[PDB]
């Protein structure tokens, strides 16, 4: 049916594709160049303790701030934490911009993401019989009831999987499901032992040639055992439990069904639902059938949060079941977004700032820039002459780390369209002239936009 | 209300003598020049054309045409006559060799084919 | 047809020597701007390769310097092989949804998922249906060229009854779904009735074989798969809008599944371009979202254009170049367009006059070229079509000088209009509301 | 008929060469602006150009809205003319760009010709003839006819409660049908029944009519976005079920363009691009003008006529920016700009006479002169308002025509804004008991 | 039992001559204001004038809210007293002028006699009869239900309309149930199982009820109190019929809507007919807008129209502000925070600050009301705080001091317990000094500014 694409399956590359981890010793000391990092050794060592804090699951609602200029590796460090923790730990990254929903108050949006960052792992056994129905056969009862035409004591079903055949001697009451599900010989079904009912998956594709036309989707025979008993591990965030309770999904009535056909707006879930959820979740943790997995909420551009957001996070962080929150900011001394006459460091309210472990990220030395260029080049697969590495790194020092890194892909193309696989200074010198930086372009605005009457910039 | 308004063509949608617009406009806007009619959809069903996705959303051209024309109550009744079979596949098609089998005509029905509820 | 002559209709591609990316001075409708056209051609090579995720490119320059013309040329030469979403920045300010939500959609419109599919579909005119209500039955169905009798299963007979199928209906059966569509009635049955139901449509009978089988290629954006999964019949929202703020765990789950389809070769991912025109209308909250959004493995390449000098950033009160945060410009490489020379204007006016099929005399094109130098390219361009209409009132075959001159005196250019405002200061309404209606 | 502000304006009053007559079709003067509007009319009727922008610019009361309405009538009724003010864009229900986009498409028309095959008669027979196809017999005073019915129009007739003896209307081409009533030949079946007895139709039972039908691309959008009318019965509950405007996607508008083009190729439909007029265009904000840059670049797009009366004014939504007309300078480059100049004293006398004979007011020439003085010294728009009061005053004084006394009496009863500003100055001396609230 | 700020106010404490007794009904002083509020009470009880406004103007703590509560008690429970703050006008669901009209019409009462025409009995038999709809597509429909109702006195068989049978289906009625069928609405209520089936052996807690006494068919007379707002709302979002709109209206989320003036003028005519029929009497009441300075220029402009209405209530405004900026009209300042224009419509009752001996007397009334015993030294000490700080402040000390007293086992509050309460519980100004003195320094221990 679907035509498989057989040729190639290579990865794309993005700004952080080289970051593979924090690059730390077993002693937790940072190596000067490891896992794609260069420098930031102190900031990587601090983030290493943060990883150990998260992975220890001891603490709730601790705050961390990554503070430092733009380009100093703050989001690289966050992504490295997410990679150090691995996909089992929840990691919910947002910007502060994402909080301004039109559907709900922004503190609900903040609390939603807050409980996405908390995972729950539930282990249960699944126990079902499966197959195509080979046979259905009543047994008459030895003591038939008076006045009734038939009395059935058992209902035999033969189930076939790809791996076996079994005769299920079922309780007679399963007649109800067979009629309502319209189970035929050759239909694929399962029977679940916690109810004893059955459900029809479909007609087996072993019969797809019975007719020239039939309104059947045909489904493969189950490739498991005929009897599947195994433990299953379910991972849900506590936000999933919020929504599963506040917007129940399975409802059979007209209002439920109109509901699931309309735009599903989120709703300002109550503290008493979340609190009632928390209390029952804690019951199962004490029984040991569930385990809590506190993750990380990473808020990028946290200076975009306003004072109403921050004053809510005060409360949220005090709750016993809370993620680690990592903020990142670069805004120096700046006005708090919602309090136009309060200026504070990082743009974070001083009341809230006292809560955070603060990790500074410093600028990069010229030799760190050059090492990053080579790591970035070998990630984009660009091959450079050493003179080209130097010329690119010079733009990194004189202009910006980001700018110099961005020239590698343009220069790679200009090289190959001259038949060269290795980029050299002549190609860099052309990339840098086709593609201006912020400052050289801003100089044009000052010079050509010196007047606006015609052929000038709009200002 | 006078019957001039309520009955004799003061209502724009209801055709009759003295409402010659409504019968034309009913036919042309809901059937002839209507993107959801099966004859129109079938011209756009391929490539990067606007109904290209229809192949994988588990609905027929007839069902697509029905859902575009019936109101949300009528559609909700029709939805009562349906089965959560993609949720049952999650119970059954489970082993690695089942490769999370999904009918290719239901390929984009991702969140229905996998969600925790059915397993729970 | 619907495609009337618009402002960029002459732009038929980027006009570069594809083996070398060197811009040919005038080709595919583009004139001049070689440095900008070469930079645009290099961006295409990044786009077409698709390996680089989330580069942002700003095309900056004065008004009427080809910033849209160049972006249109890229769309024309990238071709429908790849998604090219065009977003005006004003469109992000939805009432239905967040600004960042509206941007999350525009980013995902620009990533294709491509699937190649064999569908086996029977289409034909129904000749008769027979049912043995003793369930089983037979369908007789024809094309113009073939006819057959098919054994129908009971569920097929039920579906045929529910669809009220009768002789002379064109039906399709999708063998994979097993679902009927009544397509219409054959034109041969037009004589059956004196009055027809509103819903009935006539068709030509299907042609060729009945059970056609076809290799189809499907290209579907990540945004379409979001909206489909957002709610039970979400595919309706693809047209009406009405998505709401699609919850992120849906998008995360879709992204994970699409990664499997690539790993299994069931699909390929086709990264495309988002062009955000007049990007200075975004605000400080938008740019902060776009910073993080670019840093993603499934990000498109983003192109944007601005004509602003140093100007106030929206959502704040300090100024910055292009109207954009310096924090944002640190992620952007910049292509600058320039004003045109008189010889480049002469060509662009000729390209436009050809598209509008207007016969300029050489002197009309000369004068019109001076006007474009003195009064701007768009103004002179607008006088081409105006002068044609004035010449036609003379029944003239060619646009003469006098027709351009009369167009010039009747329609003010911006600079002459700004003068007129200044000489009318007290008769026009000033910024303080004062006006005098007296003579 | 009623008399609104512009009802004297019949058209631009242009010669065959397109030169403006100094007074014609109700205009006086503005010859330069009328000639330029004449070229805009040619641009609209020569269907080939999309998205040309025009600006009317000039003082209040210089005739910009007269010129836009003169265009509308030179253009006739065939072509869509969609007038809005910039103030109407601020819906509470969809984003401003959707409101602009919907109005762009209201200005593009699509003309279809249907032959409407109408049957109207008393039902004589309703016999099934299929396993479901009927024969319906229809009767009028002039004969009978039998119609073979498609199974689906039969159900339409069956949902109407049609029975033998009812009078029904059928559109046999569109599939519409209506129960008109029960024929009054049955009026004495009973002495009382809750029934509407109507005479049998006295005309021919079958009528064939040529109808030229106009729709717009926006009607197609609306019809394709949501179930409409009697399809959407649950809409009666309101709240979430109301037929709200929604942010129609470009994917929808692109499918409509494709489907419409199909019917143009078959010759069934005729495309008619028209005009969007945006008066008070200075009320558009900076975000609206940004979208209009993109929106005017689509290959299907109407010709857009702005009007503005602002001098150098702040752009709404961008306080730092001031520009002429209140139009951001980026956008002003695209527009063909027509200036409208102030009227002179003798031109005002002419406009007064045209307005008087439009309202049916008869004036002495001394009354003309006195009224015209108020146009010079106060406002043209104040002259014209005085004419209707003075006509009332004259007739209750028993006179057949308005004279200086009735004008002078009207002047005193109905102040202009300038004299009333003098009152506000002299009386607003304090917030005291007789002061105006400043 | 629970004691609030105004629990001692019982009325205006006026003579039959309309003169204030210097201390009566919980008041001390405000005699001129109590006398003016007496005349307002008599304006309301006269039920003859629409749309008269009263401003209670005076500083915070001068008893403006006490007086409004006293008016409510002088009027008693028959008359609508509708109290709001200006802050309540700012609905997100509907425009602010809508909540003004709703509250204007909550202030107008109506007493109406209603006949319930009703059927009752044990359901003895129940049998549906059906229509064979040929081409509707929905299949068959029940055309009537035949039901047998039995009471103690008699019996009937009813052929019910389909829409009344749908009411019985919603009510889950079965044979042997006792039911009630209000023919006014067509509503059905299941009262229970008949006592003839009274048995322990059913798993569900059934209501076994005796057979209805009297005839199966009855007419009940009921006197109902409604406001005009209840009628407005009933008719805006209908829920009383058995039609499909009423049915679905019971399932959708409740939602306020901008009820039109067409509906209000229509409901005036409905009510006027009840009055002309003699089944109703109008009971026009009073709307109290507390914190009226929190209204805005759009609200005040709307009241200029709304108070012209020939059935508008009496409106009492309270304001505590001197010359202040009108909200939404940031250039305009006026006394009371009320626009000068609208102030001309009101009768202003000024209220005045208390003397030291009045404060001392309020302390005793309030102490008696909270049920706490003080020494006279204690009463004097508390009264000193009322003079030096604030009446409100000194009254807040009585409850803390009683606990502190009881903690030492003494049942009567004496000066030591107030002396402790003063130090545990500061007033606004002692707290403001701590702010200012500490605010000399920043750092860790500064207050955030
Ligand atoms: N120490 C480092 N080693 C390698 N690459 C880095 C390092 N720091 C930053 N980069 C890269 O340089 C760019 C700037 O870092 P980023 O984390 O985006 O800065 P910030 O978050 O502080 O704005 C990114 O592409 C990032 O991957
Ligand atoms: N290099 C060019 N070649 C051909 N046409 C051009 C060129 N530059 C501009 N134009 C045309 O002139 C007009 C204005 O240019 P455009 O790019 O749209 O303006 P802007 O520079 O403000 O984006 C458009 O009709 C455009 O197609
Ligand atoms: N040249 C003219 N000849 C006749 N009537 C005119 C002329 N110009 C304006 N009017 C009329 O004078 C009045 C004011 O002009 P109007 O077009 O409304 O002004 P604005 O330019 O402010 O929109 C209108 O009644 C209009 O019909
Ligand atoms: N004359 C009075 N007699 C007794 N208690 C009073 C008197 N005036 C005010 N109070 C009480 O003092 C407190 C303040 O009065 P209140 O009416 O709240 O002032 P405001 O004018 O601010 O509403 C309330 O507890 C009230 O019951």
């Amino acid at each position: 049916i679907s035509e498989v694409r057989g040729n190639t399956r290579d990865h794309r590359t993005a700004a952080h594709t080289h970051i593979k981890g924090l690059g730390l010793n077993s002693s937790g000391i940072a190596e000067k160049q490891a896992a794609g990092f260069v420098g930031q050794c102190a900031a990587r060592e601090a983030c290493g303790v943060v990883v150990d804090l998260i992975k220890a699951h001891k603490m709730a609602g601790r705050g961390v701030l990554l503070a430092g200029g733009p380009g100093t590796g703050k989001t690289a460090l966050a992504l490295a934490i997410s990679q150090e923790l691995g996909t089992k730990i929840p990691f919910c990254p947002i910007t502060g911009s994402e909080i301004y929903s039109t559907e709900v108050k922004k503190t609900e949006v903040l609390m939603e993401n807050f409980r996405r960052a908390i995972g729950l792992r539930v282990r249960e056994t699944k126990d079902v019989y499966e197959g195509e129905v080979t046979e259905m056969t009543p047994e008459e009862a030895e003591n038939p009831l008076g006045g009734y035409g038939k009395t059935i004591s058992t209902l035999l079903i033969g189930l076939k999987s790809a791996r076996g055949q079994k005769k299920l001697r079922l309780d007679p009451s399963i007649y109800e499901a067979i009629q309502k599900e319209r189970v035929q010989v050759g239909d694929v079904i399962y029977i679940e032992t916690n109810t004893g009912a059955c459900k029809r998956v479909g007609r087996s594709d072993a019969y797809a040639t019975e007719f020239d036309l039939e309104a059947e989707e045909y489904v493969p025979i189950p490739k498991g055992e005929v009897h599947k008993k195994k433990e299953i591990v379910q991972d849900v965030t506590l936000h999933d439990l919020d929504v599963a309770n506040a917007r129940p999904q399975g409802g059979q009535d007209i209002i439920s069904m109109m509901g699931q056909l309309m735009k599903p707006k989120m709703t300002e879930i109550t503290d008493k639902l979340r609190m009632e959820i928390n209390k029952v979740v804690q019951k199962y943790i004490n029984q040991g059938v569930a385990e809590l997995i506190p993750g990380v909420l990473f808020i990028d551009e946290a200076h975009m949060l306003d004072i109403e957001c921050f004053t809510y996070l005060n409360k949220a962080l005090e709750s016993p079941i809370a993620p680690i929150v990592v903020l990142a900011s670069n805004r120096g001394i700046a006005t708090i977004r919602g309090a136009d006459d309060l200026k504070a460091a990082h743009g974070i309210p001083p009341d809230f700032l006292q809560r955070l472990l603060i990790i500074p990220t410093h600028p990069y030395e010229p030799d760190e820039i050059r090492r990053i260029v080579r790591i970035r080049a070998q990630t984009e697969g660009v091959q450079l002459t050493d003179a080209a590495v130097d010329r690119v790194a010079e733009h990194g020092v004189r202009i910006s780390l980001r700018y110099c890194l961005q020239l590698l892909a343009p220069a790679s193309i200009l090289a190959r369209v001259n038949g060269r696989t290795q980029v050299d200074v002549q190609d860099i010198a052309e990339a840098e002239e086709l593609f201006l930086d912020a400052r050289r372009s801003a100089n044009i605005l000052t010079s050509t936009g010196e007047s606006g009457g015609l052929h000038g910039f709009i200002s | 209300l006078p019957r001039l308004i309520w009955c004799d063509g003061g209502r724009l949608d209801k055709p009759g003598p003295g409402n010659l617009v409504a019968g034309f406009r009913s036919k042309y806007l809901n059937h002839m020049m209507n993107i959801w009619t099966p004859e129109n959809i079938r011209s756009s069903l391929e490539g990067i054309e606007n109904f290209t996705w229809l192949r994988f959303v588990d609905t027929s051209l007839q069902e697509a045409y029905r859902a575009s024309h019936t109101d949300v109550f009528a559609r909700a009744v029709d939805l009562a006559s349906k089965q959560n079979r993609l949720g049952h596949m999650q119970i059954v098609y489970d082993e690695p060799e089942d490769k999370k089998w999904t009918p290719v005509h239901a390929l984009f029905q991702i969140c229905e084919r996998e969600n925790p509820k059915a397993v729970a | 047809g619907l495609n009337l002559i618009a402002a960029h209709s002459h732009i038929r591609g980027l006009g570069v020597d594809a083996d070398t990316l060197e811009p040919r001075p005038s080709s595919q409708g583009l004139v001049g701007q070689e440095k900008a056209r070469k930079a645009a051609a290099v961006v295409l090579e990044m786009i077409k390769q698709g390996k680089i995720a989330g580069r942002a490119v700003l095309i900056a320059g004065p008004p009427s310097t080809g910033k849209t013309a160049i972006a249109m040329g890229m769309a024309q030469s990238l071709g429908q092989d790849v998604p090219f979403t065009t977003l005006a920045a004003s469109e992000i300010f939805s009432l239905e949804m967040s600004k960042t939500e509206a941007l999350t959609q525009a980013f995902r419109k620009s990533i294709g998922v491509r699937i190649k599919e064999e569908s086996e579909i029977m289409e034909g005119e129904v000749v008769e249906i027979q049912i043995d209500r003793s369930k089983q039955g037979k369908l007789t169905i024809k094309t113009t060229d073939m006819e057959a009798i098919y054994d129908m299963g009971s569920k097929m007979i039920d579906a045929m009854t529910k669809e009220r199928v009768m002789a002379g209906d064109i039906i399709s059966i999708d063998k994979s779904s097993g679902k009927i569509t009544k397509l219409g009635r054959s034109y041969a049955r037009s004589r059956d009735y004196d009055a027809m139901g509103v819903d009935t449509k006539f068709l030509q009978c299907p042609e060729g074989e009945l059970q056609k089988r076809k290799e189809v290629v499907h290209t579907v954006s990540l945004h379409e798969i979001d909206v489909i999964n957002s709610r039970t019949q979400g595919f309706l929202a693809l047209f009406s809008g009405d998505t709401g703020e699609i919850r992120s765990e849906i998008r995360d789950q879709i992204n994970t599944k699409v990664a499997e389809w690539k790993e299994e070769g069931k699909a390929e991912i086709v990264p495309g371009v988002l062009f955000i025109d007049e990007v200075h209308m975004l605000d400080i909250e938008c740019f902060s979202y776009i910073n993080r959004a670019l840093e993603s493995d499934l990000a498109p390449i983003v192109i944007m254009a601005s004509n602003r000098g140093v100007s106030r950033i929206r959502g704040t009160d300090y100024k910055s170049p292009h109207g954009l945060p310096l924090d944002f410009l640190d992620r952007v490489v910049i292509i600058n367009t320039h004003p045109y020379t008189p010889d480049e204007l002469r060509q662009i006016l000729s390209i436009r006059a050809q598209e509008e099929e207007v016969d300029l005399t050489p002197d009309a094109l000369a004068l019109l070229t001076k006007i474009g130098q003195e009064a701007g390219l768009r103004y002179a361009s607008n006088l081409i079509t105006t002068s044609q209409l004035i010449a036609a009132k003379r029944r003239a075959k060619q646009v003469g000088v006098e027709d351009v001159q009369r167009s010039f005196k009747l329609f003010y250019d911006p600079a002459r209009s700004v003068r007129f405002v200044q000489e009318s200061e007290k008769r026009l309404i000033g910024n303080d509301g004062v006006v005098d209606f007296s003579y």
